[PDB]
């Protein structure tokens, strides 16, 4: 259950930060939505800067840096 | 990121010049203790966020022959100062 | 994030109470007299600092015992573990191999 | 209210430092038969603060032939160290909860040895000049007789906290198991922070105490002051290690109660050894280190791997 | 990549504490069976996370109802349970071990 | 001191057997770093203040070329992270790596790694044990092979018999004339090693006998070429005649055995249509035969055996192996048809 | 407090060893180390393994970082100086401490400039990136030393310093 | 012989107190049928999640519910 | 026999200050309840979990099984 | 020369610390251990030569999985897609 509720998570966090980057800029000298950077379709594991964006303000340094250095 | 770059200029604490000399060479084997954690550290960045889980016996390995090789390295540099007193690097008699 | 700023309070209290000490009431301007004197207790040193051979195998005899503690460091978290027959004999032979090495230097040691 | 919480452990423990300089001489001077500090306190107990403020009017002076950035240096690293050693110390909460913090320990008390490396350096000469680099030479070797014995608790504990170390001891009071180990957990202690039979660091008739030597009180105050706060310190540590209390999560008031009580008792120690026995002549001093100390912490160490093993009695983590 | 819409998310999702979801816990997953343990099979057989999210529910809907019965039939031995196991320092079980058969006087039997 | 003579010596071997068995970087790291803490002691053991002066600038330059190594593999750990001994796939590795460990074999940059440590130690007596370091690093470029720039490779190598030859014909003392010309040899098989790299080993097992048969000669009294003339009429006249077939038969003359690499090698670096690389190398060796020439002047026509001193007595030395060397170290060039297939 | 933490730290680390790099005197060398040693171990504190950090304390600046000074005493005992009052070492402190800046400077501070400097920018919070969390093992970093399958890499280590003392009980 | 370890022990116990203790160490794990113990205990302490499997064709044992009579003795524990 | 136990109480009070201060600031910032310790990176998950959900930014308030019914 | 004693008599000497994925002690694997896998099936039978100019596919995404160098790249032009436009509306999303 506490995995079926993560991973919900993430899915809601990729969704918005690419709804709300699909709506930023269309450019023809710019990007396909829904592209990957590799070339295998095969589902790879996000990365902090898939989750959190270029938003980094708060809350994500909680999110790093939060087990380190104290409860 | 960043953090390689430094510390990848930080390498350049050999820099050769300053390697064995000049003189008081005690100078010269300083670095070369301080070439290591240069090395320490570069390879400890590496092998924790990707979780190797295994590789990471090894930087525990990496003091344990370069502090028994510079202990061998110093207890040499003495010999030079038993016999003189100073250790001096522009001490040369065996030419080449 | 207080580990950091755990400690840099610590040192921040210790360098205050040295420089109102060392620093504010001091300042010896009027006869203070620091003439030949305050040579530690004594006069005038002409030797430099000579080699004293019995106080230098001290410190590289520590240096290769210091070591293989660090090996023998992660015998605790070596407990929860798989086959334990390897774990058992190899954590002995270290001990040994750190005996061994007393027992040849045991036969010179010096005035130590 | 974190801020206030580290202003309330450095404060109230300066007293105990200054309030046992007092009891320093009122317990070794009823074993001279003669009554302590008896005209200024009315009980003596007024004493330390009227003895502290002499020391800040009395000129500190420097020595002309001293130098300058190495001097002054050595007591702002002994007083960082002998207080950041108190954080990570459960009664029965630590002010920080380390992972692994009895190693911590070991990394704060090696360092302390590079400052009398430091201050024999660099004011002057022979009185400190060689005086203080046989005194290096003995605190170096009192911790591989010292982080042997510290391991050997380690198979029978579990793990590196020190919340379990307190848990593994609830039915025990783990002196019983391991006295052969508690002795010399004692006397490196009683060697390693410079104190009164294995004397040379201080100063008797040795180096006439060229450690110190040469500090007026300004800078001295400390000395003496930081000095005193490592000896409180390897007693507030030994008895969380072996002679471990009990703790009750309904009540953590009764806990310091029966606590503070404890390491009093052991620093007592520290003042009763001093007032028998004589010193040790360095070579005896370093001549029982290897010969004689040093084989059996092995053979007791080769005792506690498999002690556990054959037993079937593995601590759990 | 693709990815499922908005919808087939925000779900009645359990929002509870820490220590009351470790309050009961044992009970919980050694009783159900049918969804989670073949929720397993449809992350650890066949992984992508994107593809399995059928059973993800299925695990959450009965969960649901676990509680739900709970709080009907025998809640009043049970927030005094997670109470003192709350009162914290982690979380152990040896504390409040005198208070547990008070809850299982009748989770064994009423229930 | 004899039983603790022996368990230093015999783990230099050990440290270059873990060079060999090895399928991981780390322990390449620690093969031939054990070597550099177990020659030091070797180096002093009469305890005179010019070999203290030799070991330690024997030592740091074996300490750094030491570190380069590590440095190297840290490298290409992050890139795709094997550490399996193969090519490095990084060409700022590579370069680094192989010019690191160009110290140990000292090539013609990295220079007075090989007089001023052989020249004037007391121990010449052997210091044969400088033959294990020149073997070392060979078995770790045997492996590296397919991964190296070919420019690199062969300007360490052509600057090798160029300067290990000029290097000692301003000589007398007759350690610097084996010291040098043991570059000349480490220049003929790293300029063959990118090409076919078996063929080389043939020049290597060649160079370990020609050069052990040759300090085992020099110990009878042997210092200073003044020294070599007055051991003819004096020790054994067939001495004299011995110590003449080695040095005619380490410069190459096809009517003995040093010319068998050569005569080979040439088979090898052409068939890869390359001309132009092995006449210059094969010309440059021609002026390391007149070390050997003007070497062979001195010994073999009785010049000034004066000072008259009569050795009345035997000679009771350790001249272990001797009667089998000069016998595969010359008359083997019609005996090997194939060498190279027992050892490739 | 920022999220430049670890790259506030490695700043000072670079300039630690510029400090020993050119010529101060070898007392101040050893205050060259110790300041590294601890900022160096203020960037390994991180990532997860404290353990690793921890000790290189305590066998590196607690072990050899004595006996280093505890040399420089019974050798290179001449009248001691300190570095930077003299002219041979303030002209090589400055000649790497613009490029330690200045490396800084258009690595990303420029938007991309232009092609080569780009590829590697500053930040943010991808320093890390380790999300999402594990379980209740250990870091780890913590079953990791091993006793188990490595057993030819520990009878080497251990046989080796068993001859580094038989080396050492000679010569001198 | 048998005086040696009477006539040393009266010129230094000090040593002879550590040879007592370094044997009578490896000697005792061949001996006392404790120890494949602490092996046993220390096989069946679950770190992971156990992973279930599929049915095809076996049907080993061990079916869907867990409280049946289906896996291994580790049960022996809680009667220790 | 008299006089010095002045002198121990009050060395033996100053060091029961701070162990009665720290217990009585993780008991009372947290409102009467002890401190959450994380040793194991799992043990911090509930946390960072619970934080999101309990009423507002805090790992200290409960949620209850009469919260979701 | 590489003798490869280990491969004759069955000893592991080393072996297991070697690859990113073959043993972990408790079976956590590492960012990139669906990668090594995949690329290692590729060339195991090939003798290599062909390898470098015929798999080239397997290889290529393993490098850009460990170093994450145009997924970094492509994140960092979105701050140039926008940002600039910070004046320009378009905050999106809106808290949270
Ligand atoms: C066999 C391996 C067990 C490890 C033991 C390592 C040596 C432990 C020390 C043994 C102490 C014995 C003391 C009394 C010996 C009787 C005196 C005598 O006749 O000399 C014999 C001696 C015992 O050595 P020794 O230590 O008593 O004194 C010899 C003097 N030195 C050290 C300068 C050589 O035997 C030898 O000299 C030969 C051995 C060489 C040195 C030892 C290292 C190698 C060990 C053999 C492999
Ligand atoms: C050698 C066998 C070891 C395995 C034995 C299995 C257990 C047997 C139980 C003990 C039986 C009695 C042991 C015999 C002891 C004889 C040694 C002796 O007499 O010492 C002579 C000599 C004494 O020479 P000494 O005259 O200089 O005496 C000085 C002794 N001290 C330093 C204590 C004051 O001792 C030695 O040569 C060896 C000293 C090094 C010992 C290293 C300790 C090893 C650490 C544990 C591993
Ligand atoms: C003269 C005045 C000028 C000098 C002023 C500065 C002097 C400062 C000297 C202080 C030296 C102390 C250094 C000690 C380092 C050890 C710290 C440590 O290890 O903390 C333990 C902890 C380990 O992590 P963990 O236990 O797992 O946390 C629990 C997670 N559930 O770790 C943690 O909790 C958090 C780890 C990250 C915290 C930040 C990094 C700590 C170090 C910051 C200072 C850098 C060191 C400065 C150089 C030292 C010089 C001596
Ligand atoms: C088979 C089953 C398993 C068997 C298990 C058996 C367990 C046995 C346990 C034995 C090991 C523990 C004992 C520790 C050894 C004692 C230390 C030692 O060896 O000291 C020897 C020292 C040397 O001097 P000596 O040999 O006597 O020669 C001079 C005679 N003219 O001579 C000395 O005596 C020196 C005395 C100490 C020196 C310091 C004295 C200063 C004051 C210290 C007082 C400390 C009081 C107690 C400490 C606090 C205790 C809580
Ligand atoms: C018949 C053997 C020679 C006559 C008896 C030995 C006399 C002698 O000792 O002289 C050895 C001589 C070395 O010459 P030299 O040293 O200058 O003379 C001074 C010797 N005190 O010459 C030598 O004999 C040295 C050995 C040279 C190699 C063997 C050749 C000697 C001939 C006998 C073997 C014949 C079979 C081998 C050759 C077959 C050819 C097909």
């Amino acid at each position: 259950l506490l995995q079926a509720e993560k991973d919900r998570r993430v899915l809601q966090m990729l969704r918005e930060n690419l709804e709300e980057e699909a709506t930023v800029m269309k450019d023809v000298p710019g990007w396909k939505v829904g592209e990957s950077v590799f070339h295998t379709t095969r589902w790879v594991t996000p990365m902090m800067g898939e989750l959190y964006g270029l938003r980094a303000s708060e809350e994500v340094l909680s999110a790093t840096y939060g087990f380190i250095w104290y409860t | 990121s960043m953090v390689y770059m430094n510390i990848m200029m930080a390498f350049t604490v050999s820099l050769v010049g300053l390697l064995m000399y000049r003189s008081h060479l005690m100078s010269s084997l300083l670095c070369l203790e301080g070439m290591m954690l240069s090395l320490f550290v570069m390879a400890a960045l590496t092998i924790l966020n990707s979780h190797f889980t295994l590789a990471s016996m090894m930087p525990i390995i990496l003091l344990v022959f370069a502090a028994c090789e510079a202990a061998l390295g110093l207890s040499l540099l003495v010999m030079v100062s038993n016999t003189y007193g100073t250790d001096y690097v522009q001490n040369l008699n065996l030419l080449q | 994030m207080n580990l950091m700023l755990a400690l840099l309070t610590n040192f921040t209290l210790a360098t205050l109470l040295v420089i109102i000490a060392f620093w504010l009431p001091q300042l010896n301007v009027y006869s203070e007299k620091t003439s030949p004197y305050e040579c530690g207790f004594d006069p005038m040193g002409s030797a430099r600092l000579p080699f004293s051979m019995k106080f230098f195998l001290v410190a590289i005899t520590f240096l290769l015992f210091d070591l293989e503690i660090a090996l023998l460091l992660p015998l605790p978290w070596a407990s929860q573990t798989a086959n334990l027959n390897t774990m058992l004999t190899m954590a002995l032979f270290l001990i040994i191999l750190l005996a061994v090495s007393l027992a040849y230097e045991w036969t010179q040691k010096g005035l130590e | 209210m974190f801020m206030i919480n580290i202003l309330m452990l450095i404060i109230p423990i300066l007293l105990a430092v200054a309030f046992l300089t007092l009891v320093e001489r009122k317990v070794l001077g009823y074993m001279q038969l003669r009554k302590g500090p008896n005209v200024v306190g009315p009980y003596g107990l007024l004493q330390p603060i009227a003895d502290a403020i002499k020391l800040f009017i009395k000129e500190p002076l420097r020595p002309a032939t001293s130098s300058a950035s190495m001097f002054i240096l050595a007591p702002i690293m002994a007083l960082g160290l002998a207080l950041t050693m108190w954080i990570p110390l459960p009664m029965p909460y630590p002010l920080i909860n380390m992972n692994l913090g009895v190693l911590f320990m070991l990394a704060m008390s090696s360092l302390a040895v590079y400052s009398i490396l430091w201050s024999g350096w660099a004011s002057n000469s022979k009185y400190a000049l060689i005086g203080a680099l046989r005194a290096v030479a003995q605190t170096i070797s009192y911790e591989v007789t010292l982080a042997i014995i510290l391991l050997s608790v380690l198979l029978m504990s579990g793990s590196f906290t020190l919340s379990t170390l307190i848990t593994t001891q609830e039915q025990m009071w783990l002196i019983l198991p391991a006295w052969p180990l508690a002795m010399m957990w004692f006397i490196s202690t009683l060697a390693e922070t410079n104190r009164a039979p294995f004397d040379l660091t201080e100063g008797e008739s040795e180096l006439v105490s060229g450690f110190n030597v040469e500090y007026a009180a300004g800078p001295f105050a400390l000395f003496f002051m930081a000095e005193y706060a490592n000896i409180i310190m390897m007693n507030i540590f030994t008895a969380i290690l072996f002679l471990g209390t009990s703790h009750n999560p309904h009540m953590p008031e009764l806990y310091t109660i029966n606590f503070t009580i404890k390491s009093l008792l052991l620093t007592m120690s520290f003042l009763w050894i001093r007032a028998s026995y004589p010193r040790f002549r360095y070579d005896q001093l370093m001549h029982l280190l290897w010969k004689n100390f040093l084989p059996l912490t092995l053979a007791l160490c080769m005792w506690h791997v498999s002690l556990p093993i054959l037993t079937s009695g593995i601590p759990p983590q | 990549v693709e990815l499922p819409s908005l919808e087939d998310l925000k779900v009645q999702e359990v929002k509870v504490s820490s220590s009351v979801l470790k309050a009961a816990a044992h009970h919980y997953g050694a009783q159900c069976d049918k969804p989670n343990k073949e929720f397993m099979l449809c992350r650890w057989e066949e992984k992508d996370p994107r593809r399995c999210l059928e059973e993800g529910k299925l695990v959450n809907q009965c969960a649901l109802e676990f509680f739900r019965q709970i709080k009907r039939h025998c809640a009043e031995p049970f927030t005094e349970y997670w109470t003192c196991i709350d009162y914290s320092g982690l979380q152990l079980f040896r504390r409040c071990r005198k208070q547990q058969a008070q809850f299982d006087e009748c989770v064994l039997d009423k229930l | 001191n004899p039983i603790i003579f022996i368990i230093i010596l015999l783990t230099i071997m050990l440290g270059t057997i873990i060079v060999m068995i090895s399928s991981h970087w780390l322990l390449v790291w620690i093969g031939f770093e054990m070597n550099m803490l177990a020659i030091i002691p070797i180096m002093m053991k009469n305890h005179n203040p010019r070999a203290t002066e030799a070991s330690t600038k024997y030592f740091l330059t074996q300490s750094t070329a030491s570190m380069l190594l590590m440095m190297a593999v840290i490298i290409n750990l992050m890139f795709s992270g094997q550490w399996t001994v193969m090519k490095l796939f990084n060409p700022m590795a590579s370069m680094l790596m192989t010019m690191a460990l160009a110290m140990k074999l000292g090539m013609a940059p990295f220079h007075f790694w090989v007089p001023e440590v052989t020249q004037g130690i007391p121990l010449s007596s052997g210091l044969i044990l400088l033959t294990w370091q020149k073997l070392a690093p060979m078995s770790v470029l045997y492996q590296i092979f397919p991964s190296i720039n070919l420019n690199l490779i062969l300007t360490l190598s052509v600057l090798s018999i160029l300067i290990g030859g000029w290097g000692g014909l301003n000589q007398t003392q007759l350690r610097k004339i084996m010291a040098y010309s043991s570059i000349a040899h480490m220049g003929w098989m790293t300029a063959v090693l990118p090409y076919n790299p078996t063929m080389t080993l043939l020049n290597l097992i060649i160079y370990i006998i020609m050069t052990s048969t040759m300090f085992t000669m020099f110990m009878a009294n042997s210092t200073t070429t003044t020294l070599s003339l007055s051991h003819t009429w004096n020790k054994t006249p067939i001495m004299t005649v011995l110590i003449l077939a080695t040095l005619l038969s380490m410069g190459g003359l096809p009517p003995l055995s040093g010319f068998m690499p050569k005569w080979m090698i040439i088979q090898e670096m052409t068939k890869n249509n390359s001309i132009i690389l092995p006449t210059f190398m094969a010309i440059t060796a021609l002026l390391n035969l007149y070390f050997y020439m003007r070497l062979t002047y001195s010994t073999t026509l009785t010049m000034f055996p004066s000072t008259n001193n009569m050795k009345m007595k035997w000679q009771f030395p350790l001249m272990k192996k001797m009667t089998f060397l000069p016998t595969m170290v010359v008359l083997s060039t019609m005996m090997l048809p194939l060498t190279p297939m027992l050892s490739v | 407090m920022m999220l430049y933490i670890v790259f506030i730290l490695s700043v000072i680390f670079v300039m630690g060893f510029v400090g020993f790099s050119s010529k101060p005197s070898p007392i101040y060398g050893g205050l060259g180390l110790i300041v590294s040693g601890g900022v160096g171990c203020g960037i390994v504190l991180n990532f997860g393994g404290s353990f690793l950090g921890l000790m290189v304390f305590l066998i590196y600046l607690g072990g050899m970082m004595v006996v280093f000074g505890y040399t420089t005493a019974m050798a290179t005992e001449q009248y001691p100086e300190i570095w930077l009052s003299n002219k041979a070492v303030l002209g090589a402190f400055v000649t790497g401490l613009l490029m330690e800046f200045f490396m800084v400077y258009y690595v990303l501070k420029d938007k991309e400039v232009e092609v080569v400097f780009e590829f590697n920018g500053l930040g943010d919070w991808v320093i890390y990136d380790t999300g999402d969390s594990g379980f209740f093992s250990e870091e780890a970093m913590g079953i990791a030393a091993l006793y188990s399958y490595g057993t030819w890499l520990v009878i080497v280590t251990g046989w080796s310093l068993l001859i580094g003392v038989v080396v050492i009980m000679e010569i001198t | 012989v048998a005086a040696f370890l009477k006539n040393v022990w009266a010129k230094e116990p000090v040593l002879v107190a550590s040879f007592a203790i370094a044997g009578l160490a490896v000697i005792l794990p061949t001996l006392s049928p404790y120890t494949k113990y602490s092996l046993m205990i220390n096989r069946a302490t679950p770190y992971n999640y156990p992973v279930p499997l599929r049915d095809d064709g076996n049907m080993p044992d061990v079916p869907s519910h867990p409280q049946d009579p289906q896996g291994p003795s580790l049960e022996w524990l809680k009667r220790l | 026999w008299f006089e010095v136990l002045p002198g121990i109480a009050v060395m033996g009070v100053c060091l029961f200050i701070p162990g009665m201060a720290t217990a009585r600031i993780h008991r009372f910032s947290n409102g009467g309840k002890e401190k959450r310790v994380a040793h194991y990176p799992y043990q911090w998950y509930l946390m960072e979990r619970d934080r999101r959900v309990s009423g507002v930014n805090r790992s200290y308030v409960s949620k209850g099984l009469e919260n979701i019914d | 020369p590489f003798f490869d004693v280990q491969k004759r008599l069955g000893v592991d000497l080393d072996r297991w610390m070697t690859i990113q994925s073959a043993e972990q002690p408790h079976k956590i694997p590492s960012r990139c251990h669906a990668f090594e896998k995949e690329w290692i099936e590729c060339a195991h039978g090939i003798g290599s030569i062909r390898a470098e100019k015929e798999c080239k596919i397997e290889f290529e995404d393993f490098r850009e999985c460990l170093l994450r160098q145009k997924t970094m790249k492509r994140l960092h032009a979105i701050r140039r897609q926008r940002e600039k436009l910070i004046k320009e509306g378009k905050y999106t999303p809106p808290p949270h």
